[PDB]
């Protein structure tokens, strides 16, 4: 209900991972065990990807949860002069801290804090038994971590750069200038950021001194690889001074590497061995380019029964947009949720051919994906989401291939709703929601990662004047000449586009979800026919109308910046429907029952294929050029223009985000199982869908280091103090 | 890349 808390009757589920586990031989669950813990490990290192005082806050409460179960420090903290309320507001917020690993909301970059008197809450932590036994350690960690555990100002409740928010990924006192300079130094000397953060500081003259961290185990010593430590040295660019440095996260990555050594004797077959082998030397060194061929060995493993994936991956939380987040996960194949995907692959070329753009602009050989419906045993990490286009690597997507995932009992999750909560819909499309809202999504899954990150071909020109495509004949279908922008060496997509890379290219994957989903042979596939299969269309578009205006959510105003690059592209696409008009869809704020302000949403069904269609054309058309050009100017130009919110008449969008904000609703928090080792045989462990029981999660996931991973990440995070 | 929930 508020904001920047997180509320008691919040929802918590676990995942269900039961039947996907007994399938698994006993060698794979050995090899599924030590993945998950190689995973576990290294999800810890985004507490420091979060904030200052996130390593804090969890080293406090895995003390205190180790000494004291949920159960045990209730009559301990209710004994103390806390309400039953409060403790439970306790409870959620650890819970929180655990699931998005650090005091930010991974979905909405907001921080969040417990909701119950910091007065109340010292007079637990001081009067614990963790706090008897080691007393030194927890004073201390309240002493630094109590202050910004509490502290909502206005510089510290969302994550930036500049004095506007905070963010890890680079120093204190860095702003955007920054970032786009240390971004022209790792295009110029060939170096990926996904596994790298900057530092800035200053001398007794002045002058700001740059720092480039490579994320690895080895640090400043001579080692045997020659391809990172060539790099390991001071720069000049452009003036300013440059270091690249290594052996960020080291002890961590120490711990994730020796779990991926012991999972390499049970790997199923010679690919997963040399795949494990790069993952090992990429964390060891910290090579990116260990880290491709490795993924590569990955793509060549189809059809696995274990599948999995591992590092500096997703680039969502870098106020920039170039360095990747941690993350891993383990899951097994589902062979009957995933047979509906494996025909969409089939009929995939073919559906290409449909897309609003000539086959000048589409990859020059169709490589054949792998769409696997998948069951999660483990995701690490901020969160978890319901499909995933890996690898991020674009050259690998245009010589190699990728593979496409269903988390598929992440789904089962998400498909909970009663008809109360379901805001801005009137009561009639209210029963048509909840009847379709399930197998619809299936449908927008496939289409945004198969044929959404799936599509389009980057125009891009080698060391020498040769270009990868036909400059004499390809015509830009939008102004009729001939080309004059591309990509370089070193320029990625989120090298140019940056800022807006994650929501642009998510919007241009969306709106191919929406145009495809009214071709009747896609909807055969997931055994739609007939009047059925006009009902899934029709709430597939209701239910991305209704999340444009529910977006606004994610929208800071006096920043003038959106925090979560999905729901920002499901407003451009909002806004692009309304800029057709003609009735099509309507935004009119009410009242609703309670007499609170309220809104309504009306979409006209019989005006979506004679005015909606069009509109999607033209601008999935104006999408896939600026992207596949590289034209930057171009694409912000387009994209944040329709991302530009307004009261402007007569939607009224900023007033529209208050009643948002009034009637939103938390997102529900997700428990993840726990695998044991018995010597001779791998157990699974389950929890309770509650916060109490997410906590209890965490305090058996690491049984044997439990106390070791608390010390590193308090030294870590000591050594970085100044930073911040 | 990612899709959400
Ligand atoms: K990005
Ligand atoms: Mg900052
Ligand atoms: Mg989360
Ligand atoms: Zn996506």
């Amino acid at each position: 209900d508020t904001q920047y808390i997180l509320p008691n009757d919040i929802g918590v589920s676990s995942l269900d991972s039961r039947e996907a586990f007994r399938l698994l031989s006993p060698t794979e669950r050995l090899y599924a065990y030590h993945l998950s813990r190689a995973a576990w490990y290294g999800g810890l290192a985004v507490l420091l990807q979060t904030s200052p005082e996130a390593p804090y806050i969890y080293a406090l409460l895995s003390r205190l949860f180790r000494a004291q179960d949920p159960d045990q420090l209730r009559q301990h903290a209710l004994a103390e002069g806390l309400t039953e309320e409060e403790y439970q507001a306790f409870l959620v917020y650890a819970a929180g801290v655990y699931s998005n690993m650090g005091n930010y909301k991974s979905f909405g970059d907001t921080k969040f804090v417990p909701n119950l008197p910091k007065e109340k809450l010292e007079r637990v932590i001081l009067g614990s038994e963790a706090a008897q036994q080691h007393p030194e350690e927890v004073r201390g960690l309240w002493q630094t971590c109590g202050e910004l555990m509490f502290s909502l100002e206005p510089r510290l409740r969302h994550l930036g750069l500049g004095k506007e928010g905070i963010t890890t990924y680079f120093s204190g006192n860095c702003t955007m200038e920054d970032a786009k300079l240390a971004q022209d130094f790792l295009d110029s000397q060939n170096l990926s950021a996904y596994n790298t953060r900057l530092f800035k500081e200053v001398d007794g003259c002045g002058k700001p001194y740059y720092e480039v961290r490579l994320a690895s185990v080895l640090g400043s010593e001579p080692s045997l690889d020659s391809e990172v430590t060539s790099k390991l040295k001071s720069y000049e660019f452009r003036g300013s001074p440059f270091q690249v440095t290594r052996g960020d996260y080291a002890p961590i990555l120490q711990k994730v590497v020796e779990q991926l050594e012991k999972a390499k004797a049970y790997a199923a077959n010679s690919h997963q061995g040399q795949m494990l082998a790069q993952y090992i030397e990429s964390f060891t060194q910290g090579s990116i380019e260990a880290h491709k061929r490795g993924s590569r060995f990955w793509i060549q493993d189809k059809g696995p029964i274990v599948e999995s994936y591992i590092g500096f991956i997703e680039s969502y939380r870098d106020p920039f947009g170039s360095r990747g987040e941690f993350e891993g996960f383990v899951a097994v194949v589902n062979k009957a949720m995933s047979a509906k995907f494996e025909r969409l692959v089939a009929s995939a070329e073919q559906l290409l051919k449909e897309l609003p753009w000539p086959p000048t602009f589409e990859k020059d050989k169709f490589l054949t994906p792998d769409f696997t419906s998948l069951d999660v045993l483990t995701f690490a990490g901020s969160g978890i989401p319901a499909g995933i286009n890996i690898p991020n690597y674009d050259d690998l997507r245009q010589t190699e291939g990728f593979k496409n995932v269903s988390l598929g009992n992440v789904l089962a999750v998400a498909y909970a709703t009663q008809r109360e909560k379901l805001t801005f819909l009137e009561e009639d499309d209210k029963d048509l929601y909840i009847l379709w809202k399930g197998p619809s999504f299936d449908v927008q899954v496939g289409l945004h990662a198969l044929l959404g990150h799936g599509s389009g071909k980057l125009f891009v020109q080698d060391e020498k004047g040769a270009f990868n495509f036909d400059q004499e004949t390809v015509i830009n279908p939008e102004t009729g000449e001939q080309i004059q922008s591309w990509y370089r060496c070193g320029e990625t997509w989120d090298s140019k586009f940056s800022t807006i890379a994650s929501s642009y290219e998510e919007c241009r994957a969306e709106s191919v979800g929406l145009y495809l989903s009214l071709h009747p042979q896609v909807l055969e596939i997931f055994g739609f026919e007939g009047a059925d299969a006009e009902d899934v269309i029709y709430v597939n578009w209701l239910n991305m109308v209704r999340a444009g205006l529910l977006a606004l959510e994610f929208y800071t105003p006096e920043a003038f910046n959106w925090r979560q690059a999905h729901m920002q592209a499901r407003f451009v696409i909002l806004r692009v429907l309304l800029e057709a008009g003609e009735g099509l869809v309507t935004i009119t704020p009410t009242t609703g029952s309670d007499g609170r302000p309220d809104a309504r949403v009306r979409l006209d069904r019989s005006k979506i294929r004679s005015v909606g269609k069009p509109a999607l054309e033209r601008f999935l058309r104006r999408l896939q050029v600026l992207k596949s050009t590289g034209d930057v100017a171009g694409g912000r130009a387009l994209y944040e223009g329709y991302a530009t919110v307004t009261d402007a008449p007569p939607e009224s969008f900023l007033t529209l985000r208050d009643t948002v904000l009034l009637r939103k609703e938390s997102r529900k928090l997700i428990v993840q199982p726990n695998t044991r080792l018995e010597g001779s045989d791998v157990q699974l462990l389950e929890y309770e869908a509650s916060a109490a029981g997410l906590i209890r999660s965490f305090s058996e996931r690491f049984p044997e280091d439990g106390p070791e991973l608390e010390e590193i990440l308090t030294q870590l995070a000591t050594a970085d103090a100044r930073f911040w | 890349i990612v899709y959400p929930w």
